[PDB]
């Protein structure tokens, strides 16, 4: 009937002309993230993540 | 985060002292004084 | 074929040059005139003689 | 070959006195040699450009 | 675009490609044009068998005018059998300069 | 059917006040789910030297358990219904928020108004959020926009309160004792300072008497009830550089003091901004992009991205912007992002104009979509211009914007003014301070 | 009001308008195209294709639709899964019919030029990179190669191998075989029905039918391990459920959510998730847990998703494991099935507030279904689901032949036979 993402888990890949790329839904899934040093690594082919996705205007 | 500017106030001019504004004002004076401290230079090196 | 003066955007090409240039066509009345010892604008004004 | 002939004669031309047959001589190639470069040669290159099909 | 004219002036095309000679020394028309930014742009578009075939037929040529010869008579290139294989590639990428100036003043 | 006509059938927010001072409002919108929460004015910037880390310090501490519902019995009310909390924290804002089903509204005012009245700091709750926040600064440390955006504003604030960290300095987080903790909240989470916002399937006349029966137990007034004070801050132009090799990438912030938040000239501010744009190597637009900066980097592959920024505080701001690059490429970057700034102080064209009005427009309508960042517009604009500003008042000031107001705004802001400089990684190609200060200014206008 | 307007055209195409009085629009076309359809000679056609949308079509340059997207300030994306594709359009309301030209452009019509398509392989390994930089999406990739062997199994990326390799021939052949009428849907959110219809009759010259039928995909009850340099260990461990669209599936999404599917509060220990409880009695050390449902429509998958340290984590898979045992063997009350019907409830009206959510789920009811149904029908399906099913489901895991995937030191990560 419905979507992948309704039932959360398989992930998705994103392209567009003026933003960035975005893997997936549930894949960053926290309280990894309150349970100490988790960290995200320095990177070469580095991507903005908020990406002017949620910007105020 | 535990990183944070010196004191830098015996190099500070007097305008800038204060530490609560002077922000935007007082700085066309503060640059209009060390331009006029070069421009007599080049009608001194015009002549 | 240079074309590229002939345009309806660059029309204010020159509109926000020229406010520079307002005595610029005639600094060398104002400035040469101070080294070519010539009386040029030495009569204009009884600033100088 | 036209330009280089031109400019013979007006170094022949220049050693000349200033005399009957040296003044319509020495004017009218004065007048090719600047016809040659300014409008001679673009308009020929132009025809040669249409006899090539491009 | 005279008809009367077709083919008097098509006489004239093909006494100028005898009296030219670059097919003297084996090439086509698009070997000899002069390479600016539009034509550099076009050579880099061509299909690999084409590039292949432009890059000897120019070194075979040069080769021919440091000895100061010519080709046989029956190795000369013909006048109808001339290929413009670079002016379809040469026509697309001069379209795309003048949509970028067209932009740019209105 | 129209643009403008679909800017007056937008529903308007009804505001109320109670005797307190709380102000309570709301926009319905006719659907089943609602997000409700608290705004508040307070933040780092409030903060002195000795509790620099107090107010992050709560919002850790908020969802732990309270005087009615102690330890995980908040949790397991929340989850049973299917709900969500959230919170963040930044210099000079504070916000708790649920999003539910709008059948469960009593119930979710009423999680909402224990949370910040008779929240319960205890002691044993305190010595183990010590070592989460120690923790989470170890992993700050490996963000590095970040990091540098840290340093760009202990740079240009730098004896202010408004150079401090939100999160506050490690030997702060070591020692801050539970009886600063309830001055902190004595003092700063006070009803006239409050603001109960609500977006979704909401009616207003039934929020107002959820907040008389929750929340007038506020105290309105204080004790001696002496005025905030508020001290301004003032910019300096400085730099400071952190040099470390070993990072693959570099990273640079650079920024020149902008207007307030009820400033004017922040509507030309953004158009402008829009015309320089932003740029990322995933991309797909590449060489064809309308932004010269974004044309040139992605043509000579420059960076791998940048962006532009509009910071605004009450009476000051930073107006400026980041990129990302390799240690051969800063040079160039620098080059040409300072070349557009005195390309718009100068010579700004009207067709540049009308496409970064248009852009501007586009980002402000896409923002408001969802219950979420309609209720976060609405509890922060009451805080920041004392009312909501509509979508059709917005566009009337985006419409008197043209290329010689431009012009005459970004030469107050930019031209030959002293810039705040922050650099972080492999950065010996980064300019010396005389030579980016002597690319504020031209030869020729 | 005007809750959706549903039609089908005698091509087989679906159109589905919804009137805002919005001051956006958005449009989307959604393919039964991807991965799935990919064979062993062309593994890699569709994330290129995915790539390609601002190159040269027949009705516009690759100057003209970057430079006119940008000049209203509208936006275009793809969007991709294993069994769909998705091209988004989205700007204000009176600049969306020269933006609905654009879009039709690049899917109807387009021309891959051999120096333009060469141009664009190195833009692959870009994108790949970046996409792998979170351990999440390598995991999950080698966790489809683990389950099937077929039509399924295929990555969202393209291999290593295959990079630079990708011919303009098969971008021409991919797009003739599955971009065809029968298997494409419209949707409209700020338009009026009869504006998206005349904009249908013109892509309909070609692609009239149904262009190529998938293989049915066939379990593998395969795994794959990783050893890297990464710190901590991820795993997952899976059995074949469901379909998407049958009374099973919606067995196995209530049971996700009494097992635990994500958080609530931030930063909360998550009281109400049997799984998280269960795993943190014995471990005292930084880890997570959840349980993992992917439906897809002629298969499932369902099981469990560990995050641990080395040194823990065969102690974390076998006390999560052993946590579905006892609900298989009828350890269920009937506080906790209501309480997991109502965060299953909200999580699906939350997810339909936006515009992208919104047209995201309409779109994929339409490929899959080829109807819309209210979320007040959804809402009672759900309801339906009795204790009976929830242990059913639990039964169907426990006694199913396991998948697995893991990756980073595995020193102590047990075998999918131990
Ligand atoms: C160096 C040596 C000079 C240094 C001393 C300085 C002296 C300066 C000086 O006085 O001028 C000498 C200089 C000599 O020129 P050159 O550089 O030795 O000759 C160039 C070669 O012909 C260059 O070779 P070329 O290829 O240009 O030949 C020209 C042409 C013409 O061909 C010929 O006519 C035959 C060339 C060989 C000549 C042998 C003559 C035998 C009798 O040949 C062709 O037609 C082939 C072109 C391609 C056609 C396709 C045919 C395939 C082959 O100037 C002169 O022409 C003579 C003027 C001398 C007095 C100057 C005062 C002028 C009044
Ligand atoms: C010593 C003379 C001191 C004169 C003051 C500096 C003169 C130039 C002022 C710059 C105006 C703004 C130009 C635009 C900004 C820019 O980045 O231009 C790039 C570029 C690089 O220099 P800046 O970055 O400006 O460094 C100035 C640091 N205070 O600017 C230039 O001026 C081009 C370089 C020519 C400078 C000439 C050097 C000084 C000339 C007199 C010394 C004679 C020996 C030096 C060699 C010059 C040739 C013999």
């Amino acid at each position: 009937m419905l979507s992948v993402a309704s039932r959360s888990g398989p992930f998705a890949p994103v392209l567009s002309a003026t933003s960035r790329g975005v893997a997936g839904a549930l894949r960053p899934l926290v309280q990894a993230a309150l349970p100490a040093t988790s960290e995200s690594p320095v990177l070469d082919a580095k991507r903005s993540f908020l990406c002017r996705e949620s910007l105020s205007g | 985060t535990d990183i944070r500017v010196p004191d830098f106030s015996d190099y500070r001019r007097a305008e800038v002292l204060d530490s609560t504004k002077s922000s935007k004002e007082s700085s066309d004076a503060r640059k209009g004084f060390s331009y006029l401290i070069t421009a007599t230079t080049t009608v001194g090196v015009a002549y | 074929m240079l074309s590229r003066f002939l345009g309806p955007r660059y029309r204010e090409l020159a509109r926000n040059w020229i406010p520079t240039a307002s005595m610029w066509g005639a600094v060398g009345a104002v400035g040469l005139v101070w080294a070519t010892d010539w009386r040029l604008i030495l009569d204009w004004v009884p600033y100088i003689n | 070959w036209m330009l280089v002939a031109d400019l013979i004669t007006l170094t022949w031309i220049g050693g000349q006195p200033v005399e009957h047959p040296f003044i319509i001589i020495g004017q009218l190639a004065s007048i090719l040699y600047f016809l040659i470069i300014l409008v001679l040669m673009p308009i020929t290159s132009i025809i040669e450009n249409n006899l090539l099909k491009w | 675009a005279v008809a009367a004219s077709s083919k008097w002036l098509e006489g004239i095309r093909k006494w100028y490609y005898n009296a030219a000679g670059f097919n003297k020394l084996g090439l086509m028309r698009d070997d000899t044009i002069y390479e600016d930014d539009d034509v550099k742009e076009a050579i880099r578009r061509l299909p690999e068998n084409l590039y292949n075939d432009r890059v000897f037929r120019i070194k075979r040529a040069l080769d021919l005018t440091m000895r100061q010869q010519i080709l046989p008579k029956e190795q000369w290139t013909k006048y109808e059998e001339d290929k413009f294989y670079l002016e379809p590639y040469l026509k697309e990428v001069i379209r795309e300069r003048k949509e970028r100036e067209e932009w740019a003043k209105k | 059917a129209t643009y403008a006509q679909a800017l007056q059938s937008v529903p308007e927010t009804q505001v109320s006040q109670l005797d307190n001072g709380l102000r309570v409002a709301s926009e319905q919108s006719s659907q089943p789910t609602c997000t409700v929460g608290v705004w508040i004015d307070a933040g780092s910037r409030y903060e002195n030297e000795k509790n620099n880390g107090a107010g992050y310090f709560v919002e850790h501490l908020a969802f732990k358990g309270t005087k009615n519902r102690p330890g995980s019995a908040l949790e397991k009310e929340v989850e049973s219904m299917g709900a969500h909390l959230n919170a963040y924290s930044t210099r000079e804002h504070t916000a708790y928020y649920i999003k539910a089903l709008s059948k469960d509204l009593p119930k979710a005012v009423e999680l909402l108004a224990d949370i910040v009245q008779n929240c319960s700091l205890e002691d044993s709750q305190i010595e183990k959020e010590r070592d989460v926040i120690l923790q989470e600064l170890q992993e700050n440390d490996s963000s590095m926009r970040d990091v540098v955006f840290d340093y760009l504003h202990a740079t240009a604030f730098q004896g202010t309160p408004l150079a401090q960290s939100v999160e506050g300095p490690s030997e702060n987080v070591r020692k801050l004792s539970r009886a600063d903790l309830t001055e902190y909240v004595s003092q700063h989470y006070k009803a006239p300072r409050m603001v109960l916002a609500a977006a979704g399937g909401v009616e207003h006349r039934q929020l107002l008497d959820l907040a008389q029966k929750h929340f007038s137990s506020l105290s309105g007034t204080y004790v001696e009830d002496a005025v905030p004070a508020f001290t301004p801050c003032r910019f300096t132009g400085s730099e400071i550089r952190h040099r470390d090799d070993a990072l693959p990438l570099a990273h640079v912030a650079i920024a020149v003091e902008g207007p307030g938040w009820a400033n004017p000239d922040n509507v030309p501010l953004q158009v402008a901004n829009a015309i320089i744009g932003h740029y990322d190597s995933t991309y797909g637009g590449g060489t064809h992009m309308s932004s010269t900066l974004a044309s040139v980097a992605a043509t000579r592959k420059l960076c791998q991205s940048f962006q532009t920024f509009n910071i605004c505080y009450a009476e000051t701001g930073l107006l400026g912007a980041h990129f990302v690059c390799d240690n051969m490429s800063i040079d160039d970057m620098m080059f040409f992002l300072q070349g557009q700034w005195m390309r718009l102080c100068t010579s700004a064209t009207e067709s540049e104009v009308v496409r970064g009005k248009n852009i501007l427009r586009n980002a402000l309508v896409s923002h408001l979509d969802g219950t979420t960042p309609v209720c976060e517009d609405i509890g922060r604009s009451l805080l920041t211009y004392g009312r909501r500003i509509p979508l059709a008042e917005w566009e009337s000031r985006i419409a008197e914007v043209d290329a010689s107001v431009v012009r005459e705004v970004c030469s107050k802001y930019f031209y030959d003014q002293c810039p705040a400089v922050a650099g972080l990684g492999p950065i010996e190609q980064l300019p010396d301070y005389n030579r980016i200060r002597s690319g504020m200014f031209w030869l020729r206008f | 009001p005007q809750d959706l307007e549903f039609t089908r055209l005698p091509n087989g195409l679906v159109i589905a308008s919804l009137e805002n009085y919005a001051p956006a629009s958005r449009i989307g076309l959604f393919i039964k195209a991807g991965s799935r359809y990919e064979d062993s000679n062309n593994l890699g056609t569709s994330h290129l294709l995915r790539l390609a949308s601002s190159l040269t079509t027949k009705g516009a340059s690759s100057f003209k639709i970057t430079r006119g997207i940008e000049a209203v300030g509208g936006k275009l994306s793809v969007t991709s899964t294993r069994e769909s594709m998705a091209y988004t359009v989205e700007c204000l309301r009176d600049d969306i019919e020269i933006l609905m030209e654009f879009l039709l452009n690049v899917t109807a019509a387009p021309e891959f030029r051999r120096w333009e398509v060469a141009a664009l392989q190195s833009q692959l390994r870009i994108d790949k990179a970046v996409a792998f930089q979170n351990p999440q999406a390598q995991v999950l990739e080698n966790l489809h190669a683990a389950a099937y062997r077929n039509a399924l199994a295929n990555s969202l990326y393209c291999p290593d191998y295959r990079i630079g390799k990708v011919t303009p021939d098969q971008l021409h052949y991919y797009v003739q075989n599955h971009f065809t009428s029968a298997r494409m849907a419209l949707i409209g959110l700020g338009v009026s029905h009869p504006v998206l219809k005349q904009v249908a009759e013109r892509f309909l010259n070609m692609r009239g039918g149904l262009g190529l039928s998938g293989a049915k995909a066939k379990y593998r009850g395969g795994e794959i391990r990783d050893q890297n340099g990464d710190s901590l260990v991820h795993a997952a461990l899976v059995a074949e459920s469901a379909a998407t669209g049958s009374a099973e599936a919606n067995a196995f999404s209530v049971l996700q959510h009494v097992l635990g599917a994500g958080p609530h509060v931030k930063r909360g220990s998550n009281a109400t998730s049997s799984l998280y409880q269960a795993v943190a009695k014995g471990v005292h050390q930084p880890f997570d847990v959840s349980a993992f449902n992917a439906s897809y429509s002629d298969s499932g998958l369902f099981g469990i998703y560990t995050i641990s340290q080395a040194a823990s984590a065969g102690d974390v898979i076998k006390s999560a494991y052993d946590q579905v045992k006892a609900i298989a063997q009828g350890n269920l009350s009937n506080t906790d099935v209501q309480a997991a019907k109502n965060k299953l409830k909200a999580g699906y009206l939350m997810s339909v507030e936006s515009s992208e959510g919104f047209l995201d789920e309409v779109g994929s009811q339409a490929l899959v279904a080829g109807s819309y149904m209210q979320p007040s029908t959804v809402l009672q399906q759900i309801d339906s689901v009795a204790d009976a099913d929830v242990i059913n489901a639990a039964k169907k895991f426990v006694s199913g032949r396991k998948s697995m995937a893991a990756s980073g030191n595995l020193g102590h990560t047990p075998f999918v036979d131990e």
